[PDB]
């Protein structure tokens, strides 16, 4: 994995350069607070999206603005049962984003995980731990992906057996 | 039904809005002749800021990121130390332009000069990589 | 010398004359003031009145006023009314929140930046016996973020939203006389543009003037810290940082500027008049016989952005100690002289 | 100028010309506090709330006082409720139990603005502000455009004010101009509170 | 469809199960699942049993998925639905619509959680989720005492646990007015298992439980006044002092005793709470009649008129009738100090009992999957994948218009 | 539980109660009870003309007629004998219990009634079984259409006979789950060298079956067991049906329990990216 | 609810806050010479085995606490009455019992002090001394012909069983 941690120190950098936020007004809506990288209604709020890819298939996409930063992941899914497992377990977080909170309820259109990380995070959590915490997060799914293609090979070959041997 | 389908804001006199590249041969020169460092140095001058083309711009990439790939490992903390502040950030800039179009492990290589880059420019310089407004 | 108020966002602050008391609002609706008894603060006071979160406080020394603006688009002008603070409304004719606000040196006006995109310069008015306001509005076009006054009471600093920091006159001739000449131009009237930076990037979260009003500094989200020297033709110094973006800044001598943001610890920057050159002098916040004794994973005292910076005492030409209030909730008081001897490699100046 | 009031009760677009009302110019809305009360009702059971529209009727009404508000745009309200979780907050009930409110929040007053929701006939609101100017002495209009004020309970929806803004702009510019968006710049329209 | 669709109801002590169109479920187990607990390679998930199977595995460990009507253990919940479906029901879970039920206020998250197991896990083809108090009330049409369908009630639930006072309104259920009472079958043991130990000797001691559910089971019933009881039983104990007969677990010998009094003071806790919970003593008829004063004055009567009755601690020979008599003089006492204190249009009061009750919300459930309207009212799984799991948050009730 | 019972508990819960009243000498009460069992299966417990003294148990196969075309309606009858009556109008097969003449072992009559569904496809596995046993080759295959869109062929051959299914998986993603399991079958003799040989094919059927109106697509999938004279002999038949003839069931239901299992494990782990997350906090 | 005495009489007179109830009895004391066939002694025993289990109960007037101190004290001849073995050493003991002196309103052991108004003055106390002890008497002397059934020697388990609960969670004792 000679290009993971090269990757990852890349990727962690730049979400430290994103996180830099601050509570907003809204300049088009009165009494309204919003994160303006999700209804992007000024031009002048929305930094410059940055990408940052290991390969041609994994990379991130980090899109920052003065109140909040969307990061979008394309996690490593060398075949098949990676791929539905993935997307499973994907879908799995997304449905309770209500309680992870930094969670996007849907990917941005060619990922397969978004985080909408905003000022009140920022304020109520260190935003190194939040930078730390997408770090891991992009570790362990992968851990957990390869964890879950073993345990299913596994059980699959006991199922088999259990079939075969009773004839 | 139909009148709430404009989005009036987009005349809005209320809103915001903003205010041709490196020598291709004389990059090709240097790079041919084996000086490398040279052949950077020549590539982060006179970039595609305020042209409207997206092409232009796109050239400009295709000429640095040739440049950055034609590097070898051990040669790059090097290169990057012989530029002045400014060169630096252009070049975080390129770095990141390059991320945009992957293949024959250019990223792999392209890791290796964000990490040199970012040890030259720090954080700073990631920073004005997304708050510019006339990007590369 | 760290304190913590709360864990929420101090969202900013404002200190009464002889320091005696500061008034925070605590990520709300409110404004607390708190009371140093012996070596503990006690909240002596609770302003409520804001609907809406309150985004500037300023306290006007002489006459000891509090001015608050929130996003609710008001402004109070609160009045010490025996042992309750007493408010007065002002309306500012702004139809988004207000952002910021700064009593002028004269105490005889207050501005408030806003996402109307406009500066609504405030007096009062004896003979109807009320507040009225002025709008300064070409050629801002988002929120102003940042304001500071120039010591003559007339010319305004003003940081918005795109990317420009701003010179312009506030001269009301109703309540002041004309403004005496300045290395910023002859001519002051009523929202004259004197100044505009060049920049194209970075949003302007913070703006001041020097002591004698000659140089005007500002921090941008593009981690730079830029200096307008009036007299030299407003030649602008600028300092690209390595690390990330400051929000707040101020003077501590003509030449020095002490400044703060996303790190979370203040840092120094230094102004060579003659090369017209801005430098880095150094972090800081470094990690007798009672000292001698006495001597998260952040190694900084505040332990998440510094929003507000401010001089206590001494003035913006030879401060010897300033205040940081930050979205962790805390207030910092550093003291420039021991910051020297624990620092022999610190200059200033 | 023109005064939109709107309470528990109903709301009413009362026209005054230089001196006192009009009754004629002067229109009513079927749409009000009550009836936005008993949508959210309605929501939040289509939300797996068990809420009774009499029993809890005044614990409703206290959720729409503190959580609700006016979408600016409606297609971009129903972006961040779909895709995202900053629209959802936490709300104790007088038992101590919590609910979670999320979309809801401008759902139910959009019925100010599109009556066939709770199921009433007529035109928003907006529109119904947009035709009492309209069909008027052509020499007062833009007096009255400019100098519109809101009252009543049913009225201090954050964004409202902004919301009457974006679509009586959205009426004029066909209605009264055919899509030509070229003279738009030109059109004065404030709404005070 | 030629295949009828699968009801199942699972409480936190059984969980009933089978399909609809039959009156009674086909099985009636334990709602626990026992387990191997001693990191899960291989198929150790799959190792397993529940129900009656599951209570005495001896390398085994026994838990209850279920607590308070509410999924605690979403792991163990979902196996126990594999057995349920592939061992008990012998179901092709693609090929039948499912019938779900839950207590009242259930979380609308868990419903979503209910919903991402049997579409994503199971695959079924529809799901519909009905809340228990709900279908008890549609069972109660199966009573001779009405005529007229309705989803307008006070439902009284009582099981082994707790005792819910349930008003309902439309076919849905005034969450804010639900009462609980710290009275349920199991208390109803104990006491009687205290009555017995201070008369009767010769239980042994470690077959306790045994005898008091024995005697509550068989020989228990409501009477309509304790003094005219305990004196039948002094006039003529021949007829109402019952005998029972067990066997000593160790030593198959065989011990006799009286069963007496506990008869009729077991279920008469319900009545008297007093004489076992030393915290609570509001007698249920003044629970129901607080809960209905709770509700909307113009429900109050609808709710009067139709009170039901679910689950087992419900079903002693003349709870209903001892319930109604005194709900009737506690709201009839309230109508005769108001006239006087001046004349109410007499309110009419009425429990009604019926023979699916001990099971009465899985009869509801059957009753309703049969019929055609449960097909619409279902959310198919293409909706589930197109809209997501939040369609899930509520179903259409059905059944009476 | 790895392999799928055979028997129905329903029938035999619902008859070993009724027997066990009956002989108490208890008044018989009514029965009437609706239930299915896999792939299509309908079945129908209940007194005929209201007689409850007689307990009928019915079973419907959409099918029925391709198991008759090839020996079940005898099969059946050598089973079951005079419990066999005449089919109820709806079903297919129906078995006829008088509750006032038992047999003195009613706990075998019980788990013959257990087995309706298995004794039904009994029938066309040994008549192929047989051939193989005859040197009779070249006999026309069977082919049962046991599902709506599913199909089992057999086929006798000199030395081997071979059962082939071709099913359906209607989740694209099970098709994902489900070659990874045939891919365990397709090696099992790296466990078992003398069990049945198991191949699989994704999206097309055996090139024998090309040319037939066989399916194709990208949710079909063809599984072949060969089975060898060791499992089509008398000694082992029995067991050798009771296991092929649940393998459809067998495959599809191990998917459904890998996706269970691979929740609890998205349970865990979504469960401890939670606890880190708001360690994030002061 | 508990079973609730119905011989207050507007006539009743009283001795403390408790009704001085007439009783048909042969015993010395104050109480009126009962002429009906019903007194508060019978009313007390007949409604035992029920009162006995409540907890809480309502005094809705003077001859409450009568029946009050006559279910306690039935109590406490179950006690001793548990022990023995004849319906002779019954009627012994319950003779015993009746002599002793039990704690009266006002004192320290009389459960219930805040419910019974004690002796205004000497003779007060020693006129409701001599009730208590003449209510003791008759109903000790009338408890045995139901403890014992006419197999001697043995006092009925259906009245023995009630020798562990307490009225109200109170005892003379
Ligand atoms: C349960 C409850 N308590 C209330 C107090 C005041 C007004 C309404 C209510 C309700 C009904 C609405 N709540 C729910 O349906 C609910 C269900 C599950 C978990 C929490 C809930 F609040």
């Amino acid at each position: 994995t000679a290009t993971l941690r090269p990757y990852l120190s890349a990727v962690r950098a730049t979400l430290q350069a994103a996180l830099c936020l601050e509570n907003f007004s809204s300049q088009v809506v009165e009494r309204h607070n919003k994160p303006e990288v999700e209804v992007r209604s000024s031009k002048e709020l929305l930094l410059q999206p940055v990408t940052i890819s290991r390969n041609e298939k994994e990379k991130v996409l980090i899109e920052g603005s003065i109140n909040s930063v969307r990061v979008s992941i394309a996690v490593k899914q060398a075949d098949e049962i990676e791929k539905i497992l993935c997307h499973k377990f994907m879908r799995f977080m997304m449905m309770r984003a209500e309680n992870f909170f930094i969670l996007r309820r849907k990917p941005v259109e060619g990922y397969d995980i978004s985080f909408l990380i905003t000022n009140f995070h920022t304020e109520q959590m260190y935003k190194h731990k939040l930078v730390d915490f997408v770090i891991h997060f992009m570790e362990e799914i992968d851990k957990e992906i390869s964890e879950m293609k073993l345990s299913v090979n596994a059980r699959a070959r006991i199922v088999a057996e259990e079939f075969l041997k009773n004839f | 039904a139909r009148f709430r389908k404009v989005d009036v804001g987009e005349y809005d006199e209320n809103k915001f809005v903003d205010e041709a590249g490196p020598d291709e041969g004389e990059v090709d020169s240097c790079l041919r002749q084996g000086n490398m460092t040279a052949a950077l140095q020549a590539a982060l001058k006179n970039p595609p800021i305020n042209t409207k083309s997206q092409a232009v711009k796109d050239r400009a990439g295709s000429i640095v990121l040739k440049v950055l790939i034609s590097f070898k490992a051990n040669d790059i903390e090097k290169a990057v130390q012989s530029l002045d502040k400014n060169g630096v950030d252009l070049l975080m800039k390129y770095i990141y332009k390059g991320f945009e179009s992957p293949s024959d492990n250019s990223s792999a290589v392209l890791l290796q000069w964000h990490e040199k880059a970012l040890a030259a420019g720090g954080v700073g310089s990631i920073v004005r990589v997304l708050t510019a407004r006339k990007t590369v | 010398a760290y304190h913590s108020f709360l864990v929420e966002p101090i969202s900013c602050h404002a200190w009464n004359k002889d320091r005696t008391q500061i008034a925070i609002c605590p990520n709300n609706h409110e404004v607390h003031i708190y009371e140093k008894s012996g070596n503990k603060w006690v909240q002596v006071h609770e302003l409520k009145e804001h609907n809406g979160q309150v985004t500037g406080i300023d306290w006007a020394p002489d006459s000891n006023r509090i001015v608050t603006c929130g996003t609710d688009r008001n402004a109070y002008v609160w009045t010490l009314k025996g042992r309750t603070w007493k408010p007065t409304l002002v309306i500012l004719r702004i139809n988004r929140a207000a952002r910021c606000v700064r009593w002028a040196p004269n105490e005889k006006k207050f501005a408030v930046g806003s996402g109307s995109r406009v500066i609504s310069i405030c007096y009062f008015e004896q003979e109807n016996d009320w507040w009225v306001c002025k709008h300064i509005k070409k050629p801002i076009r988002s929120t102003v973020l940042s304001l500071d006054w120039h010591p003559n009471s007339v010319l305004l600093a003003a940081g918005s939203c795109d990317f420009k920091c701003r010179i312009f006159s506030a001269y009301i001739k109703e309540v002041e006389e004309r403004p005496a000449p300045t290395p910023w131009g002859s001519k002051m009237p009523f929202g004259e543009l004197m100044f505009e930076s060049s920049s194209s990037c970075g949003w302007v979260h913070g703006v001041c003037f020097s002591a004698n009003g000659s140089r005007v500094a500002w921090v941008s989200h593009d981690s730079t810290v830029c200096l307008a020297d009036a007299d030299k033709k407003m030649a602008v110094a600028t300092l690209a940082s390595e690390t990330l973006p400051l929000l707040a800044v101020t003077f501590i001598t003509e030449s020095s500027l002490v400044a703060a943001g996303h790190d979370c610890f203040p840092v120094l920057f230094t102004y060579d008049s003659a090369a017209g050159k801005l430098s880095f002098g150094g972090r800081l916040d470094v990690p007798t016989a009672r000292e001698r004794f006495q001597n998260a994973g952040l190694d900084s005292l505040h332990k998440n952005s510094v929003s507000q910076i401010s001089v206590l005492s001494g003035g913006k030409a030879k401060c010897s100690q300033f205040c940081t209030t930050g979205m962790d909730g805390g207030m910092s008081i550093w003291d420039v002289r021991s910051l020297e001897s624990a620092l022999k490699d610190l200059k200033i100046v | 100028g023109v005064v939109v009031d709107s309470g528990d009760g109903v709301t009413h677009i009362c026209p005054v010309y230089e001196g006192f009302s009009l009754p004629h110019l002067t229109r009513r809305l079927d749409i009000a506090g009550r009836d936005i009360t008993r949508y959210l009702i309605k929501l939040l059971l289509l939300r797996g709330y068990a809420f009774n529209h009499s029993a809890d009727f005044e614990t409703v009404r206290m959720i729409k006082e503190k959580l609700c508000y006016v979408g600016y745009n409606i297609e971009q309200e129903q972006k961040l409720a779909l895709e995202t979780t900053v629209l959802v907050e936490s709300y104790t009930l007088p038992d101590g139990r919590i609910i979670k409110v999320g979309g809801e929040r401008f759902e139910a007053p959009e019925a100010l603005f599109q009556p066939h929701l709770i199921n009433v006939e007529g035109v928003g609101v907006a529109e119904l502000l947009f035709n009492t100017i309209q069909a008027a002495d052509i020499d007062t209009r833009s007096e009255f455009y400019k100098h519109i004020v809101l009252s009543g309970g049913s009225t201090m929806y954050p964004g409202l004010p902004s919301r009457l803004e974006r679509e009586l702009k959205q009426l004029y510019l066909e209605r009264v101009l055919k899509g030509d968006v070229e003279k738009l710049s030109k059109f004065k329209i404030r709404i005070e509170d | 469809g030629r295949l009828p669709a699968c009801v199942v109801d699972c409480g936190t002590g059984y969980t009933k199960l089978g399909y609809a169109g039959n009156t009674e479920p086909q099985f009636i187990i334990p709602s626990c699942i026992a387990i191997k607990e001693s990191v899960m390679k291989g198929v150790d998930d799959l190792d397993f049993f529940i129900g009656d199977e599951a209570i005495e595995k001896p390398t085994y460990a026994t838990k209850w998925p279920i607590r308070h009507g509410i999924v605690e253990d979403w792991d163990l919940m979902e196996r126990f639905m594999e057995q349920v479906i592939f061992k008990y029901l012998r179901a092709e879970p693609e090929d039948h619509y499912f019938l779900l039920t839950e207590p009242p206020l259930n979380t609308p998250e868990n419903r979503e959680y209910t919903a991402e197991i049997m579409f994503e896990s199971f695959n079924v083809p529809g799901l519909y989720i009905a809340v228990q108090a709900v279908l008890a009330l549609a069972a109660s049409w199966t009573s001779r005492q009405v005529g007229e369908r309705t989803l307008t009630g006070t439902v009284i639930d009582s099981g082994d646990g707790v005792t819910h006072v349930i008003p309902v309104a439309e076919g849905y259920v005034i969450g804010s007015c639900i009462k609980h009472i710290p009275i349920a079958g199991r208390d109803i043991t104990y006491f009687i298992q205290q009555l017995l130990r201070d008369r009767e000797v010769g239980i042994p001691p470690e077959q306790s439980l045994e005898t008091a559910k024995a005697v509550k089971e068989r020989y228990s019933y409501v009477c309509p006044d304790l003094v005219k009881e305990f004196n039948k039983y002094d006039t003529d104990g021949s007829k109402w002092i019952k005998q029972y007969t067990g066997i000593n677990a160790i030593s198959k010998k065989e011990f006799s005793i009286d069963v007496g009094y506990e008869r009729f003071l077991g279920p008469e806790i319900f009545f008297h709470p007093e004489f076992a919970n030393p915290d609570f003593t509001q007698p249920i008829s003044e629970v129901v009649d607080e809960v209905i004063q709770n509700c909307p004055i113009d429900v109050r009567r609808p709710l009067y008129k139709n009170i039901v009755l679910s689950g087992g601690s419900t079903m002693f020979r003349d709870f209903g009738r001892r319930l109604q008599r005194d709900l009737k003089r506690t709201v009839d006492a309230r109508l005769k100090l108001s006239e006087e204190l001046s004349k109410p249009k007499p309110i009419d009061v009425q429990v009604i009992t019926h023979h699916m009750q001990r099971y009465a919300v899985w009869f509801g459930g059957s009753m309703l999957a049969s019929t055609p309207e449960f097909y619409q009212v279902c959310h198919t799984k293409k909706d589930y994948e197109e809209i997501g799991p939040s369609i899930c948050r509520h179903n259409p009730v059905f059944g009476v218009m | 539980m790895i392999l799928l019972e055979v028997n129905n508990r329903i029938i035999e819960e619902t008859l070993a109660l009724k027997f066990e009243n009956a002989a108490a000498g208890n008044k018989p009460e009514a029965v009437e009870v609706t239930f299915a069992d896999f792939d299509g299966v309908l079945y129908h417990i209940s007194n005929p003309n209201g007689d409850k003294t007689k307990v009928m148990v019915s079973i419907s196969l959409k099918f029925y007629k391709e198991l008759q075309a090839h020996g079940a309606d005898e099969l059946l009858k050598r089973v079951y004998g005079s419990y066999l009556v005449n089919p109820e109008s709806g079903y297919n097969v129906s078995l006829l219990y008088d509750l006032e003449n038992l047999p003195a072992s009613k706990d075998s009559i019980v788990h013959q009634a257990g087995m309706l569904k298995r004794n039904c496809f009994a029938s066309v596995f040994e008549k192929y079984f047989q051939f193989q046993e005859e040197g009779k080759e070249g006999e026309n295959r069977a082919v049962i259409h046991y599902r709506d869109d599913e199909t089992m062929y057999v086929e006798s051959k000199k030395d081997r006979v071979t059962v082939v299914f071709s099913t359906v998986f209607k989740d694209d993603d099970d098709v994902v789950i489900g070659k990874v399991f045939m891919q365990e079958f397709k090696e099992g003799r790296r466990a078992s060298h003398t069990a049945p040989q198991v191949l699989f094919s994704h999206r097309e059927p055996p090139l024998e079956l090309k040319d037939t109106d066989a399916a194709v697509g990208d949710n079909i999938g063809y599984i072949t067991f060969v089975l060898f004279p060791r499992h089509t002999n008398a000694s082992a038949r029995d067991n050798t049906i009771n296991l092929i003839h649940t393998f459809r069931d067998y495959l599809h239901y191990h998917i459904k329990c890998s996706k269970a299992y691979i929740h609890t494990r998205m349970r865990a782990k979504t469960s401890d990216f939670l606890k880190v997350l708001n360690r994030a906090r002061p | 609810p508990a079973y609730h005495s119905s011989l207050m009489d507007p006539d009743t007179k009283l001795i403390g806050n408790m009704a001085l109830l007439p009783i048909r009895s042969q015993f010395k004391g104050p109480a009126p010479r009962e002429t009906k066939d019903t007194d508060i002694v019978d009313e007390a025993i007949y409604y035992f085995k029920a009162n006995v289990f409540f907890k809480n109960y309502e005094i809705k007037n003077e001859a409450d606490r009568t029946l009050i101190y006559i279910t306690l004290y039935i109590s406490e001849c179950l006690k001793k009455l548990q022990k023995c073995n004849s319906k002779s050493q019954g009627e012994k003991e319950m003779y015993t019992l009746g002599i002793t002196n039990f704690p009266i309103p006002g004192e320290p052991g009389f459960p219930l002090n805040a419910i019974y108004a004690k002796p205004a003055n000497k003779q007060e106390d020693e006129v409701m001394r001599a009730y208590l002890q003449q209510l003791r008497q008759e109903t000790g002397l009338r408890l045995c012909e139901k403890v014992f059934d006419p197999q001697n020697d043995k006092p009925s388990k259906w009245w023995t069983c009630f020798v562990k609960r307490q009225f109200m969670n109170k005892s003379l004792s």
